[PDB]
């Protein structure tokens, strides 16, 4: 109300507006390159999907059907898999994706199944260490056209611990990309049920040279490699997507309070020009 | 000349928030910002030292044409001074061919543009930046 | 004649046509052709050849598996590194990995936004006296 | 003016930056002692700018029709001197320097200038349905601003595709060949009425003009004009 | 007592712009402003209830050489009253004491040092 504060006030949202603007537009090239590298990796989780159909047709022996596709019965212990932006300024991608695990450990604590949690980001991290469940496996600082290296780090050891019986069934949850206004959570099992991404449509029979024990103990562990790769690829470019979007939602709020303290600047310096001009003629009667 | 200098400071006037994100920026828009840096330090300049109109003149003609990306920004105002000794004590008559016809409908003629580029090569290649 | 697609988890290699394939498979070599038999194998850290009108190049896979059927054959090898790259770490390739990749592809970018967000947090209370 | 209005003939009035005629107001009400008002204004601005600008009217035998400029004090059209103005306004063109490095003669903001009279009982109901086409398709491409800069023409919908390649089309109508710009471009001057310009924005917009690709309406006159000539 | 705590503090108004809505800072900024936030809690202090010269320094010597970080900040003000209430009816001669030499030059003095950090400690292990 001074019309010397409120200057620096439209000083300080203008010089918001502009870095978010730069936000902005960094955010919507981090965006397509992600939405480049997702591209670039969809040919060959393309493949592996009919691959895992056919495998999936062919092996049918429960016995023999082993390893990854051992349907446990009387489930006990499940494992997660949680992937988030490293940092915030996200919008709101975060707390849908981390409202979503919560539902889903009081669901799994619910069927009294002890849940473990595997958090891809630091915000994941820090957001289940401070309710209190320390996540078993943390992958932290990925980048942000990472390789398929820096999710083995959590894949082998989900897998291990699936294997050993210590979990009995994994998911994840991560940000799926619907649209680049809209990045809602998504579930997605790594237990291959039937790989139905065209159900059994080829019908060719394999010969497995290493052998069909060999075969499949080889390639689950790939392909729920690269279906976290791809989760983790997809919530990358909903990441710089939902970024994109809250800067442009920020720099237009940043804007309109440009406006709204201008008008009241504008307000104020008339009035302090009122009082200026009154005082004087009143000196002078 | 000045034309392009005028629409080049107004291009970097409008992304001149990217001062410090220049370099990861699309390859187009980091020209843009370089060659704006350039230009401002280009405008700097100390007191007491006027530029006559022909020096001022070559000076904008090299900065607009793609001839100071090579020269590194914090020493473009160094590039000038240099360059402008080298012009009055190498090359008197550019600076005489330049404002002789400083008036010409159409200044850049034949014989002052390869005059100015002669001179203007010649420096760079003898300077080291 | 037959569509060889070597196929990887950040890329794509190759999708060309192809004569002849030297698969290296774990319990032996096996040669892929034009209408070959159905067949889908586990790699080996190993060597893998392609003959282009007899001009052999050594992929050098090192692992993974692969699915053969009469119309295409499928690399879907885990992990290659072509041995025919030259301009690997002389120009670009692993050289543009470590110079322009993971230099500026995210260190740049991450101490870049890091900056952007330190002064968006110091100007949001600089503010704070509305 | 008033003896040619009174005459019967139609007069423009033209007055550069009424603010400076508000502005002597204010000294000479000062040189004269008169309390000050509300900015330092003179006390009699209204009145003031009542005994001007009243006699701006069309009256039974003739009409006084006036375009004034005016220079708004840094930039408040809450100002008393802009708001006594705009109390007796009866339309507003913003001329922007943006429509003039694209160059397009009349060079006005079609989305800040306003008019009084735009309405469809006066201007009828056709002039008034175009008029708001227009304004609709040239604020969509404002707001596609973004979509297209940050992004790229690709990210761009169906039938939103089509409203920015439509809103080139009419940015670059709205040029028109000026009989006194002859010497500035030589182009030969047009007068469009006002029924053609609403048949031709009509025209554009329900129709044909789509398969004409645009830098083509540049500077012509009816929606025909541009027909005829630049479909050889 | 005094110029540690007004050194401390003046930190605190400038880099709590940061502690304000960011939880990914330095550890040296985190540090700063948790113990900020200890200071400015202290000087809060209800109405008609003065605390003499000595009881001041006493707590702010507390403060000061971080024996007071322990204590989580919504209980300070009761750790505060109950530092009071010891200090009144276990040990008023640490008062006298310090009240006695609060004009000398080197203030810490052994002796002063001694039956208060002894008095801190009885009063700590007594309560919580």
């Amino acid at each position: 109300p001074s019309s010397r504060e409120i200057k620096r006030r439209i000083r300080s949202v203008k010089n918001v507006a502009q870095i978010t603007r730069a936000m902005e537009m960094v955010s919507a090239s981090k965006m397509r390159r992600a939405q480049r590298n997702v591209l670039a990796t969809r040919p060959y989780a393309d493949r592996m999907r009919e691959v895992m159909a056919n495998l999936t047709a062919r092996v049918v022996g429960a016995a023999r059907r082993g390893t990854l596709l051992e349907k446990r019965e009387t489930v006990k212990s499940v494992a997660l898999l949680v992937v988030t932006p490293d940092r915030g300024l996200c919008g709101s991608l975060v707390a849908n994706v981390l409202r979503r695990a919560g539902r889903f450990i009081t669901e799994q604590r619910a069927m009294g199944r002890t849940v473990d949690v595997y958090t891809f980001g630091r915000k994941g991290r820090d957001f289940f260490l401070r309710t209190g469940f320390a996540p078993a496996g943390e992958a932290t600082r990925l980048g942000d056209a990472p390789k398929l290296e820096a999710i083995l780090g959590v894949a082998i050891s989900a897998i291990n611990g699936f294997q050993s019986g210590k979990y009995d069934e994994l998911y994840i949850i991560y940000s799926e990309f619907i649209n680049t206004l809209v990045q809602r959570p998504a579930i997605k099992q790594l237990l291959p049920v039937e790989s139905p991404d065209i159900s059994t449509t080829t019908n060719v029979d394999y010969t497995y040279e290493p052998g069909e024990e060999e075969v499949l103990n080889s390639i689950l562990p790939r392909y729920v490699e690269t279906q976290i790769y791809q989760a983790v690829l997809e919530s990358i470019a909903s990441e710089h997507s939902a970024r994109m979007v809250a800067m442009r939602n920020a720099t237009n709020n940043a804007k309109d309070l440009v406006r709204d303290l201008t008008l009241s600047f504008n307000k104020a310096r008339q009035a302090a020009i009122t009082k200026e001009v009154s005082e004087i003629a009143s000196g002078a009667a | 000349v000045a034309g392009k200098l005028k629409g080049e400071l107004a291009q970097f006037r409008d992304l001149a928030a990217f001062a410090q994100f220049a370099s990861d920026l699309d390859a187009t828009t980091k020209a843009q910002i370089e060659r704006g840096q350039r230009l401002q330090e280009l405008l700097k300049q100390p007191q007491y030292q006027p530029l006559p109109v022909e020096d001022q003149v070559a000076v904008l003609y090299a900065a607009t044409n793609n001839y100071l990306d090579d020269v590194p920004v914090p020493l473009i105002t160094k590039w000038r001074d240099d360059f402008l000794a080298f012009l009055r004590t190498a090359h008197p008559e550019v600076r005489k061919l330049i404002y002789d016809n400083r008036l010409d409908r159409k200044f850049p003629t034949p014989e002052v543009k390869e005059a100015l580029e002669a001179a203007i090569k010649e420096f760079k290649a003898t300077s080291n930046y | 004649p037959i569509h060889l697609e070597i196929v990887t988890a950040e890329r794509v290699i190759l999708s060309d046509d192809v004569d002849m394939i030297s698969a290296p498979t774990k319990d032996g070599r096996v040669g892929i052709l034009p209408r070959h038999a159905p067949l889908m194998t586990i790699l080996e850290p190993g060597e893998l050849d392609i003959i282009k009108n007899g001009e052999r190049t050594p992929f050098a896979v090192s692992g993974g598996f692969m699915e053969v059927l009469p119309h295409r054959v499928t690399i879907l090898a885990d992990t290659v590194e072509r041995a025919d790259e030259i301009d690997e770490a002389r120009a670009e390739q692993a050289r543009a990995e470590a110079e322009a990749r993971r230099r500026e592809a995210q260190s740049e970018r991450d101490m870049a936004l890091a900056e952007a967000k330190l002064r968006k947090e110091m100007v949001r209370l600089r503010v704070a006296q509305l | 003016a008033e003896y040619f209005r009174d005459e019967g003939r139609d007069i423009l009035l033209f007055i550069d930056n009424i603010f400076r005629f508000v502005q002597a107001g204010s000294e000479v009400s000062s040189l004269l002692g008169r309390m000050p008002s509300q900015v330092g204004y003179q006390p009699t601005l209204g009145t003031e700018m009542g005994e001007l600008q009243e006699r701006i009217t069309s009256t039974k035998r003739g009409s006084i029709t006036s375009m004034q400029a005016v220079y708004v004090p840094a930039d408040d059209y809450t100002d008393p001197a802009p708001a006594t103005v705009f109390s007796h306004l009866d339309a507003t063109i913003s001329l922007e320097r943006s429509i003039a490095e694209r160059a397009i003669f009349p060079a006005v903001d079609p989305l800040a200038s306003t008019s009084r009279i735009l309405d469809p009982n006066i201007v009828g109901e056709e002039h008034y349905r175009v008029a708001q086409e227009v304004k609709r398709v040239l604020q969509r491409y404002k707001d596609l601003k973004d979509i297209i800069a940050i992004l790229g023409m690709e990210e761009l919908s169906d039938e939103d595709k089509l409203t920015v390649q439509r809103a080139r089309k009419i940015e670059l109508f709205f040029s028109q060949p000026f009989t006194v710009a002859q010497q500035f471009t030589g182009r030969p001057g047009k007068y469009v009425p006002v029924k053609k310009t609403v048949e031709s924005f009509a025209r554009l917009l329900n129709g044909e003009g789509d398969h004409i690709p645009e830098s083509f309406f540049y500077m012509q006159g009816d929606f025909d004009d541009v027909l005829a000539a630049y479909e050889a």
